[PDB]
């Protein structure tokens, strides 16, 4: 039958559009995570070398 | 992979930390007693200039 074929488009259509949004769901989700990563990476070798720097200006002061 | 960069980071750099650390203080060390050598033996063959001095401004 016609709306035979039909509502089995209209379940095609509605499982093509949520596997889409499930994609562009996915790709913002991998993108914020690498975002904190990376913010992370970025903050420690700051959070890191610092205290390297400060640590040979004492000593060599002391 | 987070937690394992953080770490292997930290001992990494610990250990550039103490080794150029004690690197560095035991170089001071020795500069340090050269030093005091230095001036303690120039000061040695310029001696009884003062004593002389003072012996001589103290009394009359």
């Amino acid at each position: 039958s016609k709306l035979e074929a039909i509502l089995s488009q209209e379940v095609e259509a509605e499982i093509q559009a949520l596997l889409q949004e499930a994609e562009a769901k996915a790709e913002a989700v991998k993108r914020e995570a690498e975002e904190k990563a990376k913010a992370l990476l970025q903050a420690r070798e700051r959070a890191l070398e610092a205290q390297y720097r400060a640590a040979l200006r004492r000593a060599e002061s002391a | 992979e987070a937690e394992a960069k953080a770490k292997a980071l930290e001992a990494q750099y610990r250990e550039r930390e103490r080794a150029e650390t004690e690197a560095l203080l035991a170089r001071y060390r020795e500069r340090a007693e050269a030093e005091a050598k230095a001036v303690r033996e120039k000061a040695m063959a310029r001696l009884d200039e003062a004593v002389a001095l003072v012996l001589k401004e103290v009394l009359p």
